[PDB]
């Protein structure tokens, strides 16, 4: 019994996060520069992932002791930062997939589209789109008292208490459904186009490289789906109502949050340690 | 810095901006190096070195002919190292014409260009010219004059495939570069489109190099 | 190479007028452009400056907030818009061409000018010589003094010598110290050190009669000196 | 058969020339310089780095003022730089982007370029307008121009891939003198300081010393085993040095008509692109294909130093007139000034 | 052919009738020139930052 020792993984995917993502900027410091769109996207993803993994000790403390010994303004700031960087990471992943699709399937317009200027413009648009929910979490966030202390987005329960469920549906739509659909269709059309190229599909080593590309695509999609499915479906289950409020529900909820952090920890592993340009 | 030093710095920055714009314009163009022994007709028109510019499917093609350079190739071929593709024209009707045979000279030149150390990963688009004349003269003369080890039928298709295979067999280390072979015609501008298709493949590889997953 | 300005005329005080200058015969976008005015009985006064590419827009203190300098490079045209006109703006306006690189010759060409009539921490360039009587075939020296030393740390002395013939635009005689401009005969020489300068004409002709002006280029605002007039 | 008699006479004259050269060989330069103080170790570093070229740089030439320089790259760009402040003074777009040589006039009013277009283009830098335009297009060579050097504002000398050199009058636009006699393609030029004679090196593994006024080959030098790519006079005009593809530099003497010194290392197996001397001539700076330059002692044949820092093949180098700095251009699209 | 060989023979005859000095004298002249101009060489002898225009 006593399943609190899963706080140990709140150490593990903590440190390999901070070891990982920061080292990505070390590649920015030492090896690579902002001379291409993919380096800009990797830099944005690494910064957002490091900012996500910064938040982990707070929720580990909330898991260990069932209270919020951090205040109210700090609660709003940390919640807004978490939502901001979650949407930033998701959108940067999705638009990396769109960049790969345009590079492979449209290699004429990609000579004009895939430029650092348009990459910076799209990144600025992504940051501005996430700034809406950042502002909405700054404003509507707060702290409530149930004998415990709750740090979450606060809504008036006396009247119009359904705004929280609409928020959950909106972040499910703009955080899971559209990004997964876009990465699936972009990567599927990318692989089906790459099957017909005379290079990369000739004999032996070319087929090995094509299999390597396909396996990397499949493991990116698989880690995204596996890491982000349980937390979203547990939010949906808790909103509709199927599980009680015992310690099992809290432990499963915090393990789902652990997998959500495991996504942020494994993103630089399969976007910097496996990239061909970032390898040397 | 004084006033004129500051103005000189401003002028230099304007020059840098114009240079960056010109480089961005130049990077969106496809470079083709035209080579042959063997008939430049229907490939270039359809002193020094000859420039050709055309536009196809929003792609600007620059084509360079170096046939007027009656000098040593090894001292200027490195200028064409970063070329997108090398177009190589081989006549088919000169299998029995002695310059040494003309097609053996074409094979030697193809072996030199294809296996050059500046063209390790440079794609070659191979055009085989004068197929109608070759078909006309394949009945009155066999391929034994050029290939003693033919041992095949004296028809147009088998002989054309045999010469194509003999020219593609010179590609040593055929894992980083590809050879595209097309028999030239005069219908529906296909001779352009083939090149377009070929260079499109190269761009995809470059894109797979640019996105860092090749 | 020519610069023809247009506009001018009589403006009531408090009015507005847009002076224009059409440039021909040179690559206009590669040259910084200046507006320099001359009082109806006095010397040259610098008004405004626009750089090549319009990245640097600088003005004089007496016209700041009222004058606007602009350029249209496809139209090869320079504009000076004037609002809230005072009676001290009655002048003869010249449009000046100036390029800047290593070894360049700024202030090389001047326009004809337009007349404008309004009804009713700076280096002081001082040259006390005026109305100097001259004789043809004789060497004449014109002195020049500067409040601040014009010898920069790069070894250059930013001293410009100009000649104003009667009824003619100013012509660049010497651009940097001991540097003759193109088309100037080899009898003009320029020497000096620190704050002291001199221009020597070895054997003047009748075409060397006019008013000789100093200019500094160490710092903007660009101040002239009250010119020295040579008369036969 | 008169052909056999002429061949036998040519062989006899070659043997006579060899006998005269061996009779003029008393003691080697190493024997004389065995008792001089060696240069210990020279460690130059990159004072400047010029950026702005977006393709491989093939040539550079310094100015007489030892401050301005011109460089030529494959992007169709001839850029004139102020090396003291790293300012692009001029950017000249070329009609042909296949440029392999460039020159700068001693007066400083004109620049020249050429290459696979077989045309020497002379550009005027000082016009009434603010732009630099083509002042002359010297044509008449039937091979690629590999080098060009100014004698004055009106005379130029070019070396081409048609195995010939030429002396042109720029105002007339015609070949005043044609220098013939090379069997291989001429790669490099070097004028004497007194500007009355010049050396050329070709792909026939030979250098030829010509007189400009007489238009004839004074002397021929044959020591190398491969294509000579670079040539440069000694500062006194009585000797010169060559670099070739056999990984050797060779210092020849005009007055003895013989090779004086060989600069080679077993670790060097790559060719030589450019050579130049220092102001006193005791340093021989050679650019190689192994991405770095070597500073040799010209009197003792010792490797005095290494200039490393270029990420691609060093295509050209030049030394200023005052001997202040050495600027190298390479295929990594960067110029570096070393001191 | 015949004319080319005759021109080659004439060029070789012009090259053979050239007065030559010994390599010892020429090597001594080169060494003397390198000694007489050794002080005027910023590459051989490094200069301080006051006289160095590159920094
Ligand atoms: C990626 O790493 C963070 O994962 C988020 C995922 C959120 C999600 O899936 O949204 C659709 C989720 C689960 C929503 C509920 C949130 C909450 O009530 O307050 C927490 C808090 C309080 C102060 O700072 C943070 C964060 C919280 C538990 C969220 C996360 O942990």
């Amino acid at each position: 019994a006593i399943p609190v020792i899963i706080t140990a993984v709140y150490s593990v995917v903590f440190v390999v996060g901070l070891v990982g993502n920061s080292l990505v900027m070390f590649v920015i410091i030492r090896y690579t520069k902002m001379k291409t769109a993919t380096n800009i996207y990797i830099f944005n993803l690494a910064l957002a992932d490091a900012l996500v993994t910064t938040t982990m000790p707070f929720q580990s403390t909330v898991y260990l002791m069932n209270s919020w010994p951090f205040g109210d303004v700090l609660c709003k700031i940390v919640l807004s930062i978490d939502y901001y960087n979650m949407f930033t990471s998701i959108f940067t992943l999705t638009m990396m997939s769109v960049d790969r699709y345009i590079a492979v399937c449209h290699p004429v317009k990609a000579l004009d589209f895939r430029t650092p200027l348009k990459a910076k413009i799209i990144n600025i648009c992504i940051w501005l789109l996430s700034s809406s929910v950042g502002i909405s979490a700054i404003v509507l966030g707060g702290t409530k008292v149930r004998d415990v202390i709750e740090c979450s987005l606060q809504f008036p329960d006396d009247d119009y208490s359904w705004w929280d469920l609409f928020m959950k549906i909106c972040v499910f739509i703009f955080a899971f459904v559209i990004p997964v659909l876009i990465i699936i269709v972009c990567y599927t059309l990318m692989i089906l186009r790459l099957k017909s190229v005379r290079l990369l599909s000739g004999s032996r080593e070319k087929d090995r490289n094509l299999r390597r590309i396909t396996r990397l695509v499949l493991v990116v999609v698989a880690v995204f789906v596996v890491c982000w499915t349980p937390i979203h479906i547990f939010i949906l289950v808790e909103a509709l109502g199927s599980t009680s409020h015992s310690t099992a529900a809290l432990s499963s909820y915090y393990f789902c949050i652990a997998l959500g952090y495991t996504n942020s920890s494994l993103n630089p592993i399969l976007y910097a340690f496996l990239d061909e340009n970032f390898k040397r | 810095l004084s006033a004129e030093d500051k103005a000189a710095v401003e002028r230099s920055k304007m020059i840098d901006r114009n240079l960056r714009e010109d480089g961005e314009k130049a990077a969106r163009e496809v470079k083709l190096l035209l080579l042959g022994a063997s008939g430049k007709n229907t490939i270039v028109k359809q002193t020094g070195i000859v420039e050709t510019h055309f536009t196809f499917k929003d792609l600007h093609f620059k084509m360079f002919d170096v046939g007027a350079q009656r000098s040593e190739r090894k001292k200027w071929i490195h200028c064409f190292e970063g070329v997108t593709a090398i177009i190589f024209c081989v006549a088919l009707s000169d299998y029995d014409l002695v310059l040494m045979n003309r097609m053996h000279a074409s094979m030697k030149l193809f072996d030199s260009i294809c296996n050059n150390k500046w063209f390790t990963d440079t794609s070659i688009i191979l055009f085989l010219n004068k197929k109608d004349l070759f078909e006309e003269k394949i009945k009155k003369s066999p391929l034994t004059i050029c290939y003693p080890e033919y041992a095949g039928s004296n028809t147009y298709e088998e002989a054309a495939a045999y010469i194509q295979c003999q020219f593609e067999d010179l590609n040593k280390r055929k894992d980083t570069k590809e050879i595209y072979t097309h028999f030239t015609c005069s219908t529906d501008t296909k001779n352009v489109q083939f090149v377009f298709d070929a260079v499109t493949d190269v761009i995809i590889k470059n894109n797979l190099k640019d996105c860092g997953l090749f | 190479v020519q610069l023809v300005e247009s506009g001018g005329g009589l403006v009531q005080p408090g009015g507005s007028r847009k002076l224009s200058c059409s440039a021909s015969g040179f690559a206009f976008s590669s040259f910084g452009m200046h507006w320099v005015r001359q009082a109806p009985e006095k010397g040259l006064e610098w008004v405004a400056y626009i750089s090549s590419g319009s990245g640097t827009i600088y003005y004089a203190d007496t016209v700041k907030g009222r004058f606007t300098i602009s350029r249209d490079d496809p139209k090869n045209t320079l504009f000076l818009q004037m609002t809230s006109l005072r009676s001290e703006d009655t002048a003869m306006y010249y449009c000046v061409r100036s390029i800047y690189y290593y070894g360049s010759s700024p202030f090389d060409f001047w326009g004809q000018g337009t007349t404008l009539t309004v009804s009713s921490s700076d280096i002081v360039m001082t040259q006390a010589t005026s109305s100097v009587p001259v004789t043809p075939g004789e060497s004449v020296s014109i002195s020049c003094r500067s409040s601040k030393s014009l010898l920069h740390s790069n070894g250059n002395t930013y001293l410009y010598w100009f000649l104003q013939r009667p009824g003619q635009s100013p012509q660049l005689l010497i651009y940097r110290m001991s540097n003759l401009a193109s088309g100037v005969p080899d009898r003009f020489s320029g020497s000096g050190s620190g704050t002291a300068f001199t221009l020597t004409i070895s054997r003047l002709e009748a075409e060397d009669v006019g008013v000789y002006y100093c200019m500094q280029h160490l710092e903007y605002p660009l101040t002239f000196g009250a010119g020295t007039k040579l008369e036969l | 058969s008169e052909l056999d008699q002429l061949r036998q006479e040519a062989e006899q004259l070659k043997n006579q020339i060899r006998d005269a050269r061996k009779a003029c060989a008393d003691a080697t330069l190493s024997q004389i310089t065995n008792n001089i103080d060696p240069v210990g170790r020279i460690q130059m570093r990159t004072r400047r780095t010029l950026r702005g070229h977006l393709a491989k740089i093939y040539a550079m030439h310094w100015g007489t003022d030892s401050r301005l320089l011109v460089s030529a790259s494959q992007d169709g760009k001839l850029i004139i730089w102020d090396s003291y402040t790293t300012n692009k003074v001029h950017a000249i777009p070329l009609r042909s982007s296949w440029v392999m040589t460039c020159a700068y006039a001693p007066s400083g009013n004109y620049v020249a370029c050429g290459g696979l277009d077989n045309i020497c283009s002379i550009y005027n830098l000082k016009t009434r307008e603010g732009n630099v335009r083509v002042s002359r297009e010297l044509a008449g060579h039937t091979g690629y121009l590999s080098c060009c050097r100014f004698l004055d504002d009106n005379q130029i000398v070019t070396s081409s891939g048609d195995t010939t050199c030429a002396l042109w009058d720029i105002e007339t636009g015609q070949q005043t003198t044609t220098f013939t006699g090379h069997t291989g393609d001429v790669m490099s030029l070097s004028l004497a300081p007194d500007t009355r004679l010049f050396v050329s090196g070709a792909c026939d593994a030979s250098a030829k010393l010509w007189d400009v006024r007489e238009g004839m080959c004074r002397q021929t030098f044959t020591g190398h085993e491969s294509d000579i790519n670079a040539i440069c006079f000694f500062p006194n005009g009585n000797a010169f040095a060559t670099g070739s593809d056999d990984a050797t530099c060779r210092l020849f003497d005009l007055r003895a008509d013989q090779e004086l010194m060989t600069y080679s290392h077993d670790n060097i197996i790559c060719g030589i692109t450019s050579v130049s001397f220092s102001k006193s001539g005791r340093l021989l700076l050679a650019g190689y294909d192994d991405f770095n330059c070597n500073v040799w002692d010209a009197l003792k044949a010792d490797r005095a130093g290494v200039l490393a820092g270029h990420d691609n093949r060093v295509s050209c180098l030049g030394v200023t007139d005052d001997g202040m700095a050495v600027a190298t251009g390479s295929w990594d699209s960067f110029l570096k000034i070393w001191n | 052919s015949i004319a080319q060989a005759r021109k080659l023979v004439e060029q070789l005859k012009m090259e053979a009738n050239i007065d030559r000095i010994k390599v010892s004298k020429a090597a001594a002249d080169l060494m003397a020139y390198c000694e007489a101009h050794a002080k005027e060489d910023p590459l051989l002898t490094p200069v301080p930052a006051s006289e160095n225009p590159f920094r």
